C-alpha cells in the first residue's frame, strides 16, 4: 500500500536522513534538484487541512 | 498569501448578488466549489484541484494521532472545576454471550447514563460551535480522530479513535446539507442525477414499516426460514396468502424488514405466484439496492485489487467485509481478521460451529441456552449478498 | 582556506575580552570549515547534550578540524587551522601535565577532581567550554577503558557495574585524578564492540599450534614474575612460510583490534615551558 | 530468519554444560499489541519441571518454602531468593521486524527452502524472532515439564505467558 | 488537437502550440539531456502551463 | 409481548417505546426518565454495548437518522457517509472529483 | 569442497509451521521446526506418564492459587476483625458526617460492596501491588534502617550542635475501589495519605493534590493498603477497619515465581551509573526506514 | 565467486578523519566480511 | 444504628466540596440506592462422571460385541 | 443542616446486631463454597476433555475408515 | 437551575462571603478581570428589549 501511494503521488523513492557526523560536517540536505523548465521563478505552496 | 478552497456555505442564507454578469449551468458541478482559480504572475488563470494537492493528504504524517496524543495526554483534565460534567465515561468490557437474559438486568436499576463526548458535540448548530458557549471543543485535535478524555477504572485517561467513515465527523464540522450535496455530487458522477422512478414503492414502504398492523407472523417466520432456500419452498403457498390476503385487506405490505426475506422473494416467487404489481414492488425494492450498491463503489475506478482486499473495499465501509450487518442471518466468506466472541475467547475456526438439519440433534436443542457452542447454518455468505445485507 | 573569522553577536565587556586575550595561541574546534562564522559554532557548547552521550561526542569531536586563537581586534577573532608538518603552539586549558617528546591528541572535556569548572566566558547561554589536549598514555587508556566498560556492561545488573566502575572510572596520570563523565551506552559502542568482538574471534581463529602453548612451555621451563602474573589469567608441522602468511593475517587483525581504541596523534610537543601552559608543537590539527 | 540459527547453534554450542535444546517461535498480534512491540527490550524463559520447582533452582529441594512470617527484615528472608530468583531466569535471542508479512514468503525471500503439505497462508502484522530453550537434564524428555514465557517492557511491567510440554511435542517428537 | 483542452486557459494567453515551452531560455545552455527532457518528456510537468 | 424480550443493541435499532412495552422494567425506566425517550440514539445502552468510540456508525449518524425525511437521496445518504477517511480511499474519491 | 553449516541450514528449510496454545487458551504462538537443527540428531525420548501430568497441575493450581488463597485470607481477616470488635468499628478517616440520617442503609450498603469486591477479585487489585515493593531488592535493609531510625535515644545537646545533621509525612498507598450501585469494581489505582494535622485522621489525595471525592459518596466503598502491610476498609462515614495483611498461609517460594519484582539489565541507551534521566527508547517501527 | 573477487573504487567522502570513515565504510560493505569469514571456513588451509 | 458522636454539638458548615467531603444525602436516595443494590445481585458434574461411566459399560459391551462378531 | 467534624473518638455501632449476625451467615456461607480459583481450573479441563474427545473421535474414525 | 444557567452563560459562581461583600457596596469593584490579548481595544455593548 506504501508503493500504491508513492505511485500515486510523484515522489520517487523513500529517502533515509543523515547521521550526527555528516551533518556536521555538512550543511544541509538540499534533495530535490532544479527541474529542465524554469519559465516562472521559484514555486512554494504548503497547506493545512 | 493565504485562500480557501473547497468551503460549503450556509445554504439557508444563499444569496447572489450578481444575477446580471453571470449565469451558470445548473448542474452539481458548477454548484459544489471542488477547484480554485488563481492567478499567475502573468495574467493568466491556472486551476488547482484536490488531486494537484495529493502529495500533502496521502503522506504517513496525516494518519497517527501519536504525537498528539502524547501532547493531549500531557496536558489532562480541564482545570475548570466547571468543566467537570464531559470526562464521565464507564468503558468496561466484559463476557458478550449471556447478555440476551441480562438485557433486563441493566435496566433494573435507575440510574441515568452519563452523556459521551460524542452526543455532546453533534448537538451544535454550524455557526455558534465556534463560540465559547461551547464547551467540548478542546477535543476537537485531528479531522480524522476523536481524543475523548474521560475514566478508566477511578483514572480519568485520554483515548484516541480513528474516525473511521466520514460519518464520524460531527454535524457542526460537515453538515447534514453538506453531505446530501455530495450524494447529488456522486449522483451526477454516476449518470444518476435524474433517478429512475421509486418514490410510490418506498412511499408504500414508508407506510408499512411504521403502521401498527403490521402483523405478529413476519417475525416468527424470519426466525423460522433465516433464508434457507428449501425452508421458503415449505412456506410457497403459504406466503402467497400472506402476501395476497393481508395486501388486499390491509393496503401495507408484508415482510417489509428481513434483508432475506426481500432477497428471496423477489427471486424465488418471480413464476407468477402471485398478482405481478407485488412482484414489482418488490422488484423495485431490490433494484433501489442494486442502485445504492452502485452509488457506493466507485465503478470507473475499482480495478486492481491492493494488498490481498479489493479496490473498492478501501473507499468504502459498504464494501468493507469488516463492517457487519446488524442483524446477521449467515456468516461470512472472507473472515481474514473477524474474531468473532461470544463470551470470552475468539471462535475463529471452525473447530466449534456445526449443526445439520433432518437429523434432530438434541443436543443442540438442549445447550440453545449453552451460547458458547454456536450454530452455524454451514453456508458461507458471499461477499455480494453481504454488501447487499449491509445495505 | 586557511586563516578564517567568527563575527560575534553581543556587546563585549573588557573582561570577557580579557578571557578571550588570555586564551590566545589555544585548541578551538569548528565543525563547518568555512570563511566566516558565528559565535554558536566556536568550542563545544553546541555539540554538548546530557545524557545523551559521551562516546557519541567524542566521535563529533573526532571529525571536527581545530584551530587556534590569535590577534583579537573587537567583535571577530581571526582564527588559523594549522598546515601539516609546520611547527605551531598551543596554550593548553585542561590540567593535563605534559612532558617534553610526548605526542598529543584531542580529547573531550572529563569532570575533573576538584571540579574548577571555570566557563571561561559568561555570555547568554553560548558558553565556552573546550576539548582537551592530552597525550597518548592517558588518552590511550581511556578509549580502552571506556571500551572495556561497554565489553563488560551487557549481560549485567546494575549491582556489580556499578561496584566495578566505581574503580573503573578512576584514571590518573602521573599523580592527578580524572573521572569520566557519562559512560552511557550508545549504537556507536555496540557497533565498536561488534568489530572488536570479530576482530579478537578472527585472532582466536587462525592461531597455530606453538602460539596457543608457547605460554605453558614458558611457564614450564622458566620463571618470573610476569610470567606468573601473565599465568594467573589462564610440535608436528613445521611450514614456517605459512607461519609468515599466518601471522601477517594476524598482523592486519592485530591492527585492527587495536584500532578501536586508538585516536590519531593530534600534536607532539617540541619545547614546553616548565610552567605546563605553553608549549610548541609540530602538527597541524 | 537471522537470529533462530544463533541459538540453534548456540546452544549445540553448551551442550556440555547444561543439556538444553531449542524451541525456535514467530508470534503474531494476537499475544501483544503493536506498541507493546515496537518497544520491547527482551524476552527471558524458564523450564518448570513437571512435580518441581524450576530447574535453576538445586536438585533436590531448597530452603525458600518457609512461611513468609508476616514481617519486612524477612519478608524474601534475604536478597539471596532474590538472587536465586534472578538466577532461575535466563535470556534468550530476540529480534523484531515491524511489517506485515507473509511467513512463507518471508522465509522464501531468505534462501530457506521451505517445503510445506499445505499452503497455510498464515498474515499477521508484526514478526518478533525468539527461541525459547527448554531442557532435559537426562537425555530422556518428560511430557509433562513446563515452559514459561515472560516479555518486559522498558516500563518494567510484564505478563508471563506460560504453557506445558505436551501440546507442543505430541507431534514432531513423534515425527523424528 | 482535442476538444477536451481548455480555451479560457490556453487560448488567451499568447502560448505555444503544443503545450509544452519550446522557449529553451528557461533551460539551461548546453544541456542536450535537459532539453530533450523539458520539451518532450512527460514524466515531469512543464513550467510554462 | 411475553414469549419474547427486546434487544436494544446498537445505536440503530434501539427505540424506547418497542422496549417499554414489551419489557416492563424498561417501561419503568423510561416512565422513570422521561428524558430517556428521545429517538436519536440517546436512549441509553447496556454496558455491554456503551462502546460509543469502537463502533462503526457513531452518534452524528443516529442524529442524522432522526431529522431526514423520506425521499431517495436520504435513503443513499447514508451509504455516501460510508466513504472511508484511509488515504486510498483519499486519493480514489480524489481521481473522480468527488 | 568445504560447504559450510551455515549454507546447509539455509539450504535446509522449515519442515512444517506448528502452532500452539497456553494453558488458560489465552495465546496461540507459532513454532518451526528445522529439518537441519541439532534436534534431530540427539536421538532422545518421550514419556508422558499421566500421574507427572497430575502432580504438573497441581503445582499449577498452587502457582494461580497465590493470590487468590492470598485475597480469601484477606477476606476471612475482614470477618474475623469484625467479630473481635464486636461490630463497634472506629472512624480513621476525616470526613463531615451527620447524626440525623439513618446508617440502617449503609451497613447494608457496605456488606454489599464486600460481596461485589469479592465478586471482582483480580491479579491487579490492593495486595499484589502493596507487596511488590516489599518485593524489591534493597527493601528488607531500607526496612531494618527504618526500623533502626525509627528507634533513637533522646537527642543529647552534645550531638544536636556539633555532630551531623538529621533527616515524610506524605505516603503512597494503593487502593480498590468498589462502585455497589452502578456495579463497576475499580481494581486498583494509587493514592496518596498525610495526617490532616488539625486532628488525628488520615486524607487521601490523587498525584496533584486532587482530594479524592468518593467518600462523600454513599455508592462507593475503598480498601487502602499501605507498604507496611496495613489494612484500612473504609466504607462512608469515615469509619475503617484496619488489621494486618497475612502471609503466613503462603509458600516464600510462591511469592517469587508469581509476581517479583525485576531489577534492570544494561541494554543500549541506557547509562552504566543507575538513578539518571535516560534517552530516548530503541522504538524500531513501521514508520521509519532502519538506517 | 567460488575463487576470487577483487574490486576496486575510488572513494569521495566528506570525511576527513579515517576511523569514522572506515567504520561507516565497513558498514556498508559488511557483505564483504561475511564473504571474508565465509571463505576461512570453507577453507582450512588458504590465508585470506 | 445511630453513632456515638464525641462532640456534643453539632458544627456548621460552609466549605465547598474540594475542602472537606460531607454526608448530606437523604433519606429517599438511600432508599433508591437500596432498591438499586439489594436486586443487583453442581451435583451435574458427578452425573457428568456418572454419564462417563455409563460409557464405559457402553463401549466394553460393545467390544464385547466386537470379540463375538 | 448541620454537620459534625471528624475525631478518633466518634465510633459507630454494630447496627443492633440484626446486620451482624446475617454478615455471619454472609461469613459461614461463603467459608464452604466456591473458592474462585477452581473456575479457571474447570475451564482448562473443559478445554482438555473437549481437545482428548475430538483426539479420540479422530483417532477412531481413522482407524475406523 | 442556578447551576445550570451560570454553566450555560459561562459565568462562574458568585464569589462573595461576608469578608468581601461589603467591600463591593463601599466603592465598587474592578470585578471583571482583563482578557490576555485585544487587538481591538476595550468593548462596551449593553441591552434594551
Amino acid at each position: 500500500v506504501d508503493r500504491w501511494i508513492r505511485h500515486a503521488a510523484g515522489v520517487e523513492r523513500p529517502q533515509l536522513l543523515d547521521t550526527e557526523t555528516i551533518s556536521m560536517l555538512t550543511f544541509g540536505s538540499m534533495s530535490e534538484r532544479n527541474a529542465a523548465a524554469t519559465v516562472h521563478g521559484q514555486k512554494a505552496a504548503c497547506e493545512l487541512i | 498569501f493565504f485562500f480557501p478552497v473547497g468551503l460549503y456555505l450556509p445554504e439557508d442564507r444563499g444569496y447572489t448578488t450578481v444575477e446580471s454578469k453571470v449565469k451558470l449551468n445548473d448542474t452539481v458541478r458548477n454548484a459544489l466549489p471542488t477547484t480554485a482559480y488563481l492567478l499567475n504572475r502573468d495574467r493568466a488563470v491556472q486551476k488547482i484541484d484536490f488531486v494537484d494537492a495529493l502529495k500533502t493528504l496521502c503522506h504517513p504524517v496525516l494518519h497517527e494521532p501519536a504525537p498528539c496524543l502524547q501532547t493531549f495526554t500531557e496536558r489532562g483534565p480541564p482545570s475548570e472545576p466547571a468543566m467537570q460534567r464531559l470526562l464521565e465515561c464507564r468503558f468496561q468490557q466484559e463476557p458478550m454471550g449471556g447478555a440476551a437474559r441480562r438485557i433486563p438486568h441493566f435496566y433494573r436499576v435507575r440510574r441515568e447514563v452519563p452523556r459521551t463526548v460524542n452526543e455532546m458535540k453533534q448537538d451544535f448548530v454550524v455557526t455558534d460551535f465556534y463560540k465559547v458557549g461551547n464547551i467540548t471543543l478542546y477535543t476537537e485535535l485531528h479531522p480524522f480522530f476523536d481524543f475523548t478524555h474521560c475514566q478508566e477504572n477511578s483514572e480519568t485517561v485520554a483515548l484516541c479513535t480513528p474516525r473511521i467513515v466520514i460519518g464520524n465527523l460531527p454535524d457542526g464540522l460537515a453538515p447534514g446539507p453538506f453531505h446530501e450535496l455530495r450524494t447529488w455530487e456522486i449522483m451526477e458522477h454516476m449518470r444518476l442525477r435524474p433517478p429512475p422512478d421509486y418514490e410510490e414503492t418506498l412511499r408504500l414502504f414508508k407506510t408499512t414499516v411504521t403502521s401498527p398492523n403490521y402483523p405478529e407472523l413476519c417475525y416468527l417466520v424470519d426466525v423460522l426460514v433465516h433464508g434457507n432456500v428449501d425452508a421458503f419452498l415449505l412456506i410457497r403457498t403459504f406466503v402467497a396468502r400472506c402476501i395476497v390476503n393481508m395486501f388486499h385487506t390491509r393496503q401495507l405490505l408484508v415482510f417489509a424488514h428481513s434483508y432475506a426475506l426481500v432477497t428471496l422473494i423477489a427471486e424465488h416467487l418471480a413464476d407468477g405466484a402471485l398478482p405481478p404489481q407485488l412482484l414489482f414492488h418488490y422488484r423495485n425494492l431490490v433494484a433501489v439496492l442494486r442502485l445504492v450498491t452502485r452509488i457506493s463503489a466507485l465503478p470507473g475506478l475499482n480495478n486492481g485489487q491492493l494488498a490481498e482486499e479489493p479496490l473498492s473495499a478501501y473507499v468504502n465501509a459498504l464494501h468493507d467485509h469488516r463492517l457487519w450487518p446488524p442483524f446477521v442471518t449467515h456468516l461470512p466468506r472472507n473472515m481474514e481478521g473477524v474474531q468473532v466472541v461470544a463470551d470470552r475467547q475468539p471462535l475463529n475456526p471452525a473447530n466449534i460451529e456445526a449443526r445439520h438439519h433432518g437429523v434432530s440433534d438434541v443436543p443442540r436443542l438442549g445447550a440453545m441456552d449453552a451460547d458458547e457452542p454456536l450454530f452455524v447454518d454451514d453456508y458461507r455468505a458471499t461477499d455480494d449478498e453481504w454488501t447487499l445485507q449491509k445495505v | 582556506e586557511a586563516n578564517i573569522f567568527c563575527t560575534f553577536d553581543h556587546k563585549l565587556s573588557i573582561a570577557d575580552v580579557g578571557k578571550l586575550t588570555k586564551l590566545v595561541a589555544a585548541v578551538v574546534p569548528i565543525p563547518q570549515r568555512l570563511h566566516l562564522i558565528k559565535h554558536y559554532q566556536l568550542g563545544l557548547h553546541q555539540f554538548v547534550d546530557h545524557t545523551r552521550g559521551y562516546v557519541r561526542l567524542r566521535g563529533l569531536l573526532r571529525n571536527m578540524t581545530l584551530t587556534l586563537m590569535r590577534r583579537v581586534e573587537g567583535n571577530q577573532i581571526l582564527l588559523h587551522v594549522p598546515t601539516h608538518g609546520l611547527l605551531y603552539t598551543v596554550l593548553n586549558t585542561g590540567p593535563v601535565t605534559w612532558e617534553k617528546g610526548d605526542a598529543l591528541c584531542v580529547l573531550p572535556p572529563l569532570f575533573h577532581g576538584p571540579l574548577a569548572r571555570e566557563n571561561l566566558l559568561t555570555l547568554g547561554q553560548w558558553e565556552l567550554v573546550l576539548p582537551w589536549i592530552v597525550p597518548m598514555p592517558l588518552a590511550l587508556e581511556i578509549n580502552q577503558r571506556l571500551l572495556i566498560m561497554g565489553l563488560f556492561s551487557l549481560d549485567r545488573s546494575y549491582e556489580e557495574v556499578k561496584a566495578a566502575v566505581q574503580q573503573l572510572q578512576t584514571i590518573t596520570f602521573r599523580d592527578a585524578t580524572f573521572t569520566i563523565p557519562d559512560p552511557v551506552i550508545d549504537q556507536h559502542l555496540l557497533i565498536d564492540m561488534k568489530t572488536a568482538c570479530l576482530s579478537m574471534s578472527m585472532v582466536a581463529n587462525l592461531a597455530s599450534e606453538l602460539t596457543m602453548t608457547y605460554v605453558r612451555k614458558l611457564a614450564l621451563e622458566d620463571s618470573s614474575m610476569l610470567l606468573v602474573k601473565c599465568q594467573e589469567l589462564l610440535p608436528q608441522h613445521v611450514s614456517p612460510d605459512d607461519e609468515i602468511a599466518r601471522l601477517s593475517a594476524l598482523f592486519v587483525m592485530l591492527r585492527q583490534l587495536d584500532d578501536l581504541i586508538r585516536e590519531q596523534v593530534v600534536f607532539t610537543v617540541c619545547d614546553v615551558s616548565p610552567d605546563n601552559k605553553s608549549a610548541t608543537c609540530i602538527f597541524k590539527g | 530468519m537471522e537470529t533462530h540459527l544463533y541459538s540453534d547453534l548456540a546452544f549445540e554450542a553448551r551442550f556440555a554444560d547444561d543439556e538444553q535444546l531449542p524451541l525456535h517461535l514467530v508470534l503474531d498480534q494476537e499475544v501483544l499489541s503493536n506498541e507493546e512491540a515496537e518497544t520491547l527490550r527482551y524476552v527471558y524463559y524458564r523450564n518448570v519441571d513437571s512435580a518441581g520447582r524450576s530447574t535453576g533452582r538445586a536438585p533436590g529441594g531448597d530452603e525458600d518454602d518457609a512461611p513468609a512470617s508476616d514481617d519486612a527484615e524477612d519478608a524474601v528472608g534475604g536478597d539471596r531468593a532474590f538472587d536465586r530468583e534472578r538466577r532461575t531466569w535466563q535470556r534468550a535471542c530476540f529480534r523484531v521486524l515491524p511489517r506485515p508479512l507473509e511467513l512463507l514468503d518471508y522465509l522464501r525471500q531468505s534462501g530457506l527452502t521451505v517445503t510445506l503439505e499445505k499452503e497455510q497462508r498464515v498474515r499477521m502484522f508484526y514478526a518478533v524472532f525468539t527461541t525459547l530453550g527448554l531442557r532435559c537434564p537426562d537425555n530422556r524428555l518428560s511430557g509433562a515439564q513446563t515452559l514459561h514465557l515472560r516479555l518486559v517492557w522498558p516500563d518494567g511491567s510484564y505478563r508471563d505467558w506460560e504453557f506445558l510440554a505436551r501440546d507442543l511435542l505430541r507431534e514432531e517428537m513423534e515425527a523424528n | 488537437l482535442t476538444p477536451v483542452t481548455m480555451d479560457v486557459n490556453y487560448f488567451k494567453i499568447p502560448n505555444n502550440p503544443r503545450g509544452r515551452a519550446s522557449c529553451m531560455l528557461a533551460v539551461d545552455p548546453y544541456d542536450t539531456e535537459a532539453a530533450t527532457k523539458a520539451i518532450y518528456d512527460h514524466r515531469e510537468a512543464d513550467a510554462q502551463t | 409481548i411475553e414469549y419474547s424480550l427486546p434487544v436494544p443493541f446498537h445505536r440503530f435499532y434501539s427505540n424506547p417505546t418497542i422496549c417499554a412495552a414489551l419489557s416492563d422494567d424498561i417501561k419503568r425506566y423510561v416512565t422513570e426518565f422521561p428524558h430517556y425517550h428521545r429517538h436519536d440514539g440517546g436512549f441509553p445502552l447496556p454496558t455491554a454495548f456503551a462502546h460509543e468510540y469502537h463502533n462503526w456508525l457513531r452518534s452524528p449518524f443516529s442524529r442524522y437518522s432522526a431529522t431526514c425525511p423520506n425521499v431517495l437521496h436520504s435513503v443513499m445518504t447514508l451509504a455516501a457517509m460510508l466513504y472511508k477517511i484511509s488515504p486510498v480511499s483519499l486519493v480514489l474519491q480524489t481521481k473522480a472529483h468527488i | 569442497d568445504e560447504v559450510a553449516r551455515t549454507d546447509e541450514w539455509k539450504g535446509a528449510g522449515v519442515s512444517r509451521l506448528r502452532e500452539v496454545w497456553d494453558v488458560q487458551h489465552r495465546v496461540r504462538l507459532r513454532v518451526l521446526w528445522y529439518v537441519n537443527s541439532f534436534w534431530r540428531s540427539r536421538e532422545l525420548s518421550y514419556d508422558d506418564h499421566e500421574v507427572e501430568l497430575y502432580r504438573a497441575l497441581d503445582a499449577y493450581r498452587a502457582r494461580i492459587a497465590v493470590e487468590y488463597v492470598l485475597i480469601r485470607a484477606v477476606r476471612d481477616e475482614i470477618y474475623a476483625v469484625l467479630r473481635r470488635d464486636g461490630g463497634a468499628l472506629p472512624q480513621r478517616f476525616a470526613c463531615h458526617v451527620s447524626r440525623n440520617m439513618s446508617w440502617r442503609v449503609v451497613w447494608e450498603l457496605c456488606r454489599h460492596a464486600l460481596a461485589l469486591w469479592m465478586d471482582w477479585a483480580d491479579v491487579r487489585s490492593c495486595i499484589i501491588k502493596a507487596l511488590t515493593p516489599r518485593l524489591s531488592r534493597g527493601a528488607a535493609a531500607a526496612a531494618q534502617r527504618a526500623r533502626r531510625q525509627r528507634e533513637r535515644s533522646a537527642p543529647k545537646p552534645q550531638e544536636l550542635l556539633f555532630g551531623p545533621r538529621n533527616e515524610p509525612a506524605e505516603q503512597t498507598w494503593y487502593a480498590d475501589v468498589v462502585r455497589c450501585v452502578r456495579a463497576q469494581v475499580d481494581l486498583g489505582v494509587e493514592v496518596r495519605a498525610a495526617r490532616c494535622p488539625r486532628t488525628g485522621l488520615w486524607i487521601v489525595r490523587d498525584r496533584r493534590g486532587r482530594l479524592r471525592r468518593w467518600l462523600s459518596q454513599p455508592e462507593v466503598c475503598v480498601l487502602y493498603v499501605t507498604p507496611d502491610l496495613d489494612f484500612y476498609w473504609v466504607l462512608p462515614g469515615g469509619f475503617a477497619v484496619s488489621s494486618r495483611v497475612t502471609l503466613h498461609g503462603l509458600a516464600q517460594r510462591a511469592l517469587r515465581d508469581r509476581f517479583q519484582n525485576f531489577e534492570a539489565v544494561l541494554a543500549r541507551g541506557m547509562h552504566v551509573e543507575a538513578g539518571r534521566q535516560e534517552p530516548e527508547t530503541p522504538r524500531v517501527s513501521g514508520r521509519r526506514l532502519p538506517f | 565467486g567460488p575463487e576470487t573477487r577483487p574490486g576496486i573504487y575510488v572513494l569521495t567522502s566528506s570525511i576527513a578523519h579515517w576511523q569514522t570513515l572506515v567504520d561507516v565504510a565497513r558498514g556498508k560493505f559488511a557483505r564483504e566480511r561475511c564473504s571474508f569469514v565465509n571463505r576461512r571456513i570453507t577453507r582450512p588451509r588458504q590465508i585470506p | 444504628s445511630l453513632l456515638h458522636t464525641f462532640w456534643r454539638l453539632p458544627v456548621a458548615v460552609f466549605f465547598e466540596p474540594h475542602e472537606e467531603n460531607v454526608l448530606r444525602c437523604p433519606e429517599r436516595v438511600l432508599r433508591r440506592l437500596l432498591e438499586d443494590a439489594a436486586v443487583t445481585m453442581d451435583r451435574v458434574r458427578k452425573r457428568y462422571l456418572r454419564q462417563e461411566l455409563r460409557d464405559l459399560g457402553h463401549r466394553v459391551q460393545t467390544y464385547c460385541e466386537d470379540l463375538e462378531g
